[PDB]
């Protein structure tokens, strides 16, 4: 944690998450249950939304964000977005509740399972994982196994794509797509010169061979950070503590966040508009919306203007709790602003 | 005798309960015995009124007041308002009778043979007003109870024979729910209803599917509140914003009845769905319009309406004030915008027609259950007001210290500074 | 100590063991008793011309699948074979009534034959128990396999009943051709209780044989207990449950829309539940409604009893929750 | 001497003029409302719609009242019991013309007065004194809301409710005689008991105190409880009135053996109720 100066400070039940900081048993139970909620979540929201889905309504004008989801990956969806066979829908759904209570499980045996810390632990094999706020060397190898996961992911994407196929807005039904790999092209949509631009990808071949190219990067650089050490400069840069970490880490989604938002509002191949609806258009007036570009009337708004909006706010308060918390970990408490309209200077490290 | 005398307790005979107030063994004898004299007197008059029941004449006319609450219910009822056999009637007020005998028998043993203060026999039973987290636990077990009754009158209308909907086809008929209400925003909408004309607080329910939906969620509620109270203890705001006593207990156990009893009014004069006209006669609205509709039927059949202030056809007369009244007779000839008067040219089915004269005849020499019910519930609301006053008043005060009279020596206006 | 209303767990002492088995005789002759009482009643109300899913009938539709008065199809003829069935339960039930008086005050206060003597520390023990309660649970399965090979169930697509391949390989991967929850062969049904019939006996016989493995003795990190053990049981039970309330909700061979009504569609509101797609009289639902409904919430609640133990068995305490909320106010 | 604590040491000050503490804290802001409506309502304010019949009442002093005849005429018959607020109307002339200010004043009042009750006990604990003043003050109170709420809730509508004048109160006085006997009711009887009773015992009390001053305890007693008592059984009886729960009646009692009918004076009085009640009820 932070801890300015004073150590062993005390934290109410409201900031009460600050206290296992220390405790790398507790800390994996924690984020264990996390990803335990989260697909939870996916595979519940997807049955509670099969429950009320209606075959005569547009899939977009009913609050949906999973069967828009399912139908774009392939999923019993017939020509023209048809939802042929609801079914698969519940599989998947299925699927997911059932990893869910796999990792609530697992949540729970760590929570309960042996020491606080994971140094303690006679487990002589659990010592393996136990690791600290300060060594870059562990944290370097985590990291890698995680990208290890997620370039095996996007790999899994690649695959899927190809042999099962998914759904082409501009072909009209589900298609296997051939995996590009153009790294020129790649780069171009890096610079976004006037032909390409990355937010109006148009054909899903060149979707498909960038993330080709996004899996090969991500096992790479996994593969390079398991057996690196991170380099002396990055230890002068980035401060050694969790809530920097946490810092670097929120930032980083924050961004991804906004970006996401801003894919969903524009691209219609990606996002395809029979399952969506109709792109929408960014204002701003104080704050910045997405116009639904569509008669709200008898309609409400289509899921693709939920997804966008939720997802710039969901962004934007990430960037702002990346600059509390890398605020924090520099250095700066925030009580001194209390000292505002005095005459002493606000302002520490 | 020892503690039954003036001189050991300070409470003149008139004030005798008063001496129970750290007796806890006879204090619970004597809420047992009462207890046991109200299930007494539920089950003594459906006796009596079961005795005097004339299948004939209505319930109204025939003037039974806890026979229509079962009837609400459904209990040996039928299509129309109608009485198939006045059997589970005889069956209920037997079973209230034996179970008040059994009640009277555990307040007389509790009373007289029993431990005089369960503190003394054990810790669980034994308990002193000002322990707070023990009064929390009790009214948590209390809280539970209710819910599990709530509950079962959920159950009930959903699996065993279920309500008496006055709002089926043709006139009333016993119905199961099926579509309980549970979407909170008509929740929300019945809470922050406006109490007065517009529209009516949760008078204004009127379909039984928000009846058994209200009291599913109640219901949970309950039982998790009391879940709650046993479980975790007072905050400490909370433990400094009341009176720890006896009687403050009971002060706000008064003021709940009162409000409880003043709602209850308003339920039984301006509803017409949980309890229906078939039983207690129509309402006052009710009657009115019925008056009107049978004079026009009449005027009609011989060869009046008139705009709301927002427009639509209402009748005429008095009966302006009742514009906005919507009953199960007068629902089928409604429109967007007020009772047509081509529908009510063709479209008055026979029991309609029958219906309205039926409630013209007894307009609330005759008085209505619902009159009984309100003039009767609104003098125990307001006297239980009084009584929460003076209770609260009292607790305040003992609390204090100032509660047996001003001190000769030290009082306090006397130090404070004149205002002049 | 325990109070009198948590009494149960004084029979969790080893000091009266033999009186804790006792109880558990009681329960399966209350099981079985309950067997009998139920179709009594149910034969006391059952009409032979309404559709059989409308009356509360829950045990004469399973008699019905299991042959037991059946012909050409929505056939009943003779309401005896239920009666010989629950008096054949309820008969047993004094037995095993007895059973449990024996062993609750006429036998041994504490185990300690002592063969069937064991402790909850004893894992050869409790090998040779499992394996031999899996030879009997496999033996019945064999058992419904010989009265498909001689009597013969009832079948839907056939009209009739009638008698009767292991592609269970592929069964098991859940192929589109398969997804078991959707069976629609006898043969099927039949090869399958064959195959699990030989593996559960199988299974018997190498617990018997075999001692518990260290291998195995890893993972399982706390259920040497009593409260381990019990928590396992119980998951266990939660999951057989979940599978049969699908099985209900959904297949048509085992059971036929004839005595149960035709298939359920799953929906989900805060909580999911299985409605009956079928044009009954409002208040009334389908036997297989019911079924499907009671046995997946009894099973949600064998989840979270299955919890509540398991936790208890590790180092937790829940009688220490009020006290973590009264230090942070 | 935080903002909030030195904020309610202020309210709850026994140094104030008047006392205002939290009951007061409602208390004044609506008996304000209601008196300085009720001020402007009173002196000018336009005819009334009483009947709903597009046909108006006048009560106002510029419209040509007098205070003997002048009155705050009730809110229309046409509203009911539907709360009328003044941005919840069409038109201000035409929220006039319904009747609204009468809403205003009686709701604001009736508000007050319950808050001035808890302000009474508020103040008694806060000078150490045992807290009935308010329970003695609660009669005429429940007489107020009798005939200005209770009443025409059962009535259905406020048209029925008590005008805010001299000569309206008679009025309703005579309706309601005319409607409901309330002359032959119990409880109007024990109310008529308490009001002469308890001036007699002022009277009495006061000059034996004032002749003699040149359990004695209960004999205060008894002179705080008589009115009161009888003053909360006769609300109570208008109120159950308010239900069509009406009096006795003994019209028609007394018939001569062959079938014919002697008068008594309850049959007088009835007759003068039918000429009081056919003057009433415009059509039918
Ligand atoms: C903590 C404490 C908090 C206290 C907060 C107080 C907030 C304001 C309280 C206002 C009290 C009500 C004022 C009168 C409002 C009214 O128009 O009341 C009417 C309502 C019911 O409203 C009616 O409800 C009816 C419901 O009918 C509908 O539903 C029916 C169902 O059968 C039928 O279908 C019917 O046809 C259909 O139209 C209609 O909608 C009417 O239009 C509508 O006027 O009554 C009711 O709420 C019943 C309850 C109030 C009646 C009595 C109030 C007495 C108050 C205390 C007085 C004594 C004090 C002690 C000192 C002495
Ligand atoms: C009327 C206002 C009122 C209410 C509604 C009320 N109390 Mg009291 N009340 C108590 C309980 C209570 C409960 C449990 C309770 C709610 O159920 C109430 N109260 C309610 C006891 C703790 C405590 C002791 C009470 C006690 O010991 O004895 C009670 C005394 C008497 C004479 C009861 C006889 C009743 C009267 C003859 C009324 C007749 C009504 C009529 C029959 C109805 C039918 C019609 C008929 C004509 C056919 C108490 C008191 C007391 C008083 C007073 C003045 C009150 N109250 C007043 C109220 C004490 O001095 C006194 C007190 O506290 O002194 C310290
Ligand atoms: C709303 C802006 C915001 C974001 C998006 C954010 N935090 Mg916080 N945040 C934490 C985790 C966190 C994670 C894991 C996470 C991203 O996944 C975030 N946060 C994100 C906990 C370590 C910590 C306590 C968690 C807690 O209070 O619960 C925390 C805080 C805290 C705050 C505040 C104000 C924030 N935050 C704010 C944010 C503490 O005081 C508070 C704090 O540090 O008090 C000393
Ligand atoms: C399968 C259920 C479960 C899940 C969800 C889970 N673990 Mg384990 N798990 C670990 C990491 C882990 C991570 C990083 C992680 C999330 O990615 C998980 N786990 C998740 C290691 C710290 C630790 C070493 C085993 C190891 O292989 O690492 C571990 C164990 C262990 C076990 C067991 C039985 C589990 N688990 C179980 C789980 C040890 O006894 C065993 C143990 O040592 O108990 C103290
Ligand atoms: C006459 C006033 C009065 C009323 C109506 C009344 N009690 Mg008493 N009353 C009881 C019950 C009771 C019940 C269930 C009940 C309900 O109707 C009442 N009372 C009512 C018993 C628990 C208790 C024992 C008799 C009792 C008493 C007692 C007295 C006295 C003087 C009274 N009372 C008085 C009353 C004890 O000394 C005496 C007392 O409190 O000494 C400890
Ligand atoms: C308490 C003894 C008992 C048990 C444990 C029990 N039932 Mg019943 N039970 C049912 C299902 C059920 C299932 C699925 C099930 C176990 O999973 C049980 N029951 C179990 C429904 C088919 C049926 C109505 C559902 C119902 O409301 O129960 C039913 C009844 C009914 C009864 C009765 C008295 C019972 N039961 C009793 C039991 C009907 O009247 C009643 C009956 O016979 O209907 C005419
Ligand atoms: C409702 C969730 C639940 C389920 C599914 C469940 N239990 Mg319990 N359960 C027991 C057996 C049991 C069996 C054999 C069994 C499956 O057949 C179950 N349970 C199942 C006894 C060993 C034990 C005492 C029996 C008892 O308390 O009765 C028990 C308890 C207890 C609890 C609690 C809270 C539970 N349970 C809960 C459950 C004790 O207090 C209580 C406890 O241990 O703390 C005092
Ligand atoms: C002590 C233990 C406490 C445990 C938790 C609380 C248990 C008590 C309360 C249980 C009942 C809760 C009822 C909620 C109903 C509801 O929300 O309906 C409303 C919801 C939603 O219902 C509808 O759903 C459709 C979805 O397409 C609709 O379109 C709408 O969304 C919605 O109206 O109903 C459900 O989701 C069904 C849930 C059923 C859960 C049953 C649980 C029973 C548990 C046992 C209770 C005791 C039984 C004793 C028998 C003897
Ligand atoms: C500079 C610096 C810092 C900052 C360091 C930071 C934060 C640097 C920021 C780095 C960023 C923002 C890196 C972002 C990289 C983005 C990448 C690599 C994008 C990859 C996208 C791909 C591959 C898209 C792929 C496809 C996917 C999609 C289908 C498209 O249709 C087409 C197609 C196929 C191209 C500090 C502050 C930490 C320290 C300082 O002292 C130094
Ligand atoms: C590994 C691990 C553990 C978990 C261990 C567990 C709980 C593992 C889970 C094991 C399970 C759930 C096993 C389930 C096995 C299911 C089987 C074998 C099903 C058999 C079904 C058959 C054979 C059906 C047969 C037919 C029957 C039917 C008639 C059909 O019409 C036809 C047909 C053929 C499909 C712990 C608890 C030890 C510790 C954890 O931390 C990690
Ligand atoms: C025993 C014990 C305790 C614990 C006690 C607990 C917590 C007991 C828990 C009890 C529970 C929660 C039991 C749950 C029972 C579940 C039931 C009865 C299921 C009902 C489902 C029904 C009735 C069907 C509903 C439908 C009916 C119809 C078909 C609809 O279309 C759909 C559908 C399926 C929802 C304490 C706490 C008291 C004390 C401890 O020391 C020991
Ligand atoms: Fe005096």
């Amino acid at each position: 944690m932070q801890t300015y100066g004073n150590q062993n400070v005390e934290y109410g039940w409201w900031s009460g998450n600050s206290r296992f900081t220390d405790f790398s048993a507790q800390f994996l139970a924690a984020h264990i249950g996390q990803i335990a909620s989260m697909t939870f979540f996916a595979g519940s929201i997807t049955l509670f939304e099969l429950s009320r889905y209606n075959p005569d309504i547009p899939l977009y004008a009913q609050g949906f964000v999973c069967l828009p989801q399912l139908s774009r990956v392939g999923f019993g969806v017939g020509a023209g977005g048809a939802v042929v066979d609801t079914y698969p829908f519940f599989a998947v759904g299925m699927i997911h509740l059932f990893a869910a209570a796999v990792f609530g499980s697992g949540a729970i045996f760590h929570i309960l399972t042996g020491p606080k810390v994971l140094a303690d632990s006679d487990s002589a094999a659990s010592q393996r994982f136990h690791f600290e706020w300060d060594d870059f060397e562990t944290q370097g190898r985590i990291l890698g196994h995680h990208l290890l996961f997620l370039g095996s992911g996007a790999l899994l994407f690649v695959v899927w794509a190809a042999t099962h196929g998914i759904y082409d807005p501009n072909v009209g039904e589900v298609r296997a797509v051939s995996p590009g790999f153009d790294i020129v092209r790649i780069f171009k949509y890096g610079w976004a010169t006037p032909g390409f631009n990355p937010f109006f990808v148009d054909n899903l071949e060149d979707v498909m061979g960038g993330h080709l190219f996004i899996a090969l990067i991500d096992i790479a650089g996994g593969i390079y950070h398991i057996l690196v050490k991170p380099w002396p400069y990055t230890e002068r840069i980035f401060t050694k503590s969790g809530e920097a970490l946490l810092g670097y880490a929120l930032g980083g989604l924050g961004l991804m966040g906004l970006v996401a938002a801003y894919f969903c509002s524009v691209n219609d191949v990606v996002f395809p508009v029979e399952f969506f609806g109709p792109v929408l258009q960014p204002n701003l007036g104080f704050l910045p919306n997405f116009a639904d570009t569509l008669d709200v009337s008898a309609s409400g708004h289509t899921s693709r203007f939920w997804i966008a909006n939720f997802h710039y706010f969901w962004g934007f308060y990430c960037i702002q709790g990346h600059l509390f918390h890398a605020l924090r970990a520099s250095g700066f408490d925030f009580r001194v602003l209390t000292k505002f309209f005095t005459t002493e200077t606000v302002e520490l490290g | 005798a020892a503690g039954y005398d003036r001189a050991t307790t300070g409470y003149g005979w008139w004030a005798g309960n008063a001496r129970l107030t750290d007796l806890s063994g006879q204090l619970t004898g004597a809420h047992i015995a009462h207890a046991g004299m109200i299930t007494f007197w539920a089950g003594a008059m459906t006796l009596f009124e079961v005795s005097h029941f004339i299948p004939e004449k209505p319930m109204y006319e025939q003037g039974s007041i806890l026979l229509a609450h079962l009837a609400a219910e459904g209990f040996g009822v039928g299509p129309g308002g109608e009485v198939i056999s006045t059997y589970p009637y005889f069956v209920i007020g037997a079973i209230h009778l034996i179970a008040s005998a059994v009640l009277g028998f555990g307040g007389l043993y509790h009373t007289f043979r029993g431990p005089a203060k369960f503190e003394d026999y054990s810790d669980w039973w034994g308990y002193d007003w000002e322990d707070k987290e023990k009064m929390m636990q009790i009214l948590g077990i209390h809280l539970i109870f209710l819910g599990i009754g709530a509950l079962a009158f959920a159950a009930k209308a959903m699996f065993f024979g279920g309500l008496y909907d006055p709002w089926a086809p043709g006139g009333g008929n016993v119905r199961l729910i099926t579509n309980p209400t549970w979407n909170l925003g008509t929740f929300l909408g019945y809470i922050t209803r406006s109490p007065w004309g517009e529209g009516g607080w949760i008078v204004s329910v009127n379909n039984l599917e928000d009846v058994v939906g209200g009291h599913l969620l109640v219901g949970v509620h309950y039982i998790f509140g009391g879940v709650f109270h046993i479980l975790v203890k007072p905050w400490g705001w909370v433990r400094r914003a009341y009176v720890w006593s006896g009687e403050a207990y009971l002060s706000y156990s008064l003021g709940a009845l009162y409000m409880c009893g003043m709602i209850a009014v308003g339920y039984v004069w301006f509803n017409n769905t949980v309890y229906p006209s078939e039983f207690y006669g129509p309402t006052a609205a009710e009657a009115s319009q019925a008056q009107a509709m049978t004079f026009l039927i009449r005027d009609q059949r011989l060869g009046y309406l008139m705009r709301s202030p927002s427009g639509e056809i209402i009748f005429g007369g008095e009966t302006m004030r009742f514009w906005d009244f919507r009953g199960p007779w007068l629902e089928p000839l409604r429109g967007p915008n007020g009772l047509d008067l081509n529908k009510l040219r063709n479209d008055i089915q026979p029991w309609q027609a029958r219906r309205a004269a039926e409630y013209m005849t007894h307009a609330p020499n005759y008085v209505s259950p619902r009159s009984w019910l309100s003039t009767s519930h609104f003098c125990l609301a307001f006297f239980f007001f009084v009584g929460h006053i003076w209770h609260s008043g009292r607790a305040r005060a003992a609390a204090a210290g100032f509660e047996k009279g001003i001190e000769r020596k030290t009082e306090y206006a006397l130090s404070l500074p004149d205002i002049d | 100590e325990y109070p009198w209303y948590s009494g149960n767990s004084r029979l969790e002492d080893p000091a009266v063991q033999g009186k804790w088995l006792a109880a558990h005789i009681a329960q399966i002759a209350l099981i079985v008793f309950w067997v009998g009482l139920n179709t009594f009643s149910e034969n006391q109300a059952f009409d032979t011309s309404l559709p059989m899913f409308d009356q509360g009938l829950v045990l004469i539709p399973h008699l019905a699948a299991l042959g037991f008065g059946v012909g050409s199809g929505g056939v009943v003829t003779n309401t005896f074979v239920f009666t010989q069935i629950g008096a054949i339960h309820m008969v047993s039930s004094f037995v095993l009534f007895g059973g449990a008086y024996f062993h609750a005050k006429i036998g041994p206060s504490v185990l300690a034959t002592d063969q069937f003597a064991f402790s909850w520390d004893d894992p050869k023990k409790l090998g040779y128990i499992l394996g031999h309660h899996l030879v009997l649970i496999g033996t019945g399965a064999l058992l419904f396999v010989l009265w498909i090979k001689f009597h013969g169930i009832y079948d839907p697509t056939i009209g009739e009943v009638r008698t009767v391949g292991d592609v269970v390989l592929k069964y098991g991967w859940f192929t589109p051709g398969y997804n078991c929850f959707f069976v629609d062969n006898l043969e099927d049904l039949a090869s399958g209780h064959l195959f699990i019939g030989l593996v559960d006996i199988a299974g018997g016989i190498f617990h018997i044989n075999v001692a518990p493995l260290p291998w195995s003795k890893v993972v399982n990190k706390y259920t040497y207990s009593p409260d381990g053990l019990l928590g396992t049981a119980i998951g266990g039970l939660a999951l057989m449950g979940f599978i049969s309330a699908y099985f209900c909700a959904v297949n048509t061979l085992v059971y036929p829309v004839e005595f149960f009504g035709p298939a359920l569609e799953v929906k989900f509101g805060i909580a999911p539940y299985f409605k009956d797609t079928a044009d009954l009289a409002d208040g009334f639902y389908t036997s297989r409604a019911w079924l499907a409904n009671i046995t997946y919430y009894l099973a949600f609640y064998m989840l979270q009893g299955h919890l509540y133990h398991t936790l208890k068995a590790m180092g937790f305490k829940f009688e220490d929750i009020p006290a973590v909320i009264a230090r942070d106010t | 001497a935080s903002a909030w604590e030195r904020f309610c040491s202020f309210i709850t000050s026994t140094n104030n003029r008047l006392y205002i503490g939290w009951f007061g804290v409602l208390m004044i802001p609506t008996l304000l409302t209601a008196v300085t409506c009720f001020v402007i309502a009173f002196i000018g304010a336009p005819p009334v719609d009483i009947d709903g019949i597009r046909e108006p009442v006048a009560g106002s002093l510029l419209y040509g009242n007098n205070i003997i005849t002048g009155a705050v005429v009730p809110s229309s018959n046409a509203i009911g019991l539907h709360l009328y607020p003044i941005w919840e109307a069409a038109s201000l002339d035409e929220w006039l013309y319904n009747g609204g200010p009468y809403q205003l004043i009686i709701f604001h009042y009736m508000i007050g007065c319950i808050c001035y009750l808890g302000r009474q006990w508020e103040y008694s604990y806060r000078l150490g004194m045992r807290p009935w003043i308010c329970v003695a003050y609660s009669a005429p109170l429940a007489a107020t809301y009798s005939v200005f709420l209770i009443y025409p809730l059962g009535q259905g509508s406020f048209s029925d409710g008590m005008p805010l004048g001299i000569s309206g109160t008679f009025n309703f006085m005579f309706v309601f005689q005319a409607e409901h006997n309330i002359l032959m009711h119990p409880f109007h009887m024990f109310g008529v008991a308490g009001v002469l009773g308890g001036s007699l015992f002022a009277a009495m009390h006061g000059s034996l105190v004032s002749s003699t001053l040149v359990n004695s305890r209960s004999l205060h007693f008894f002179l705080g409880a008589w009115p009161v008592v009888c003053i909360w059984l006769t609300a109570m009886g208008i109120s159950t009135m308010a239900f069509n729960l009406n009096g006795f009646n003994f019209n028609h009692s007394i018939v001569d053996s062959q079938g014919n009918v002697v008068n008594t004076w309850a049959d007088v009085l009835n007759r003068a109720n039918l000429g009081f009640e056919v003057m009433h009820e415009r059509n039918a």
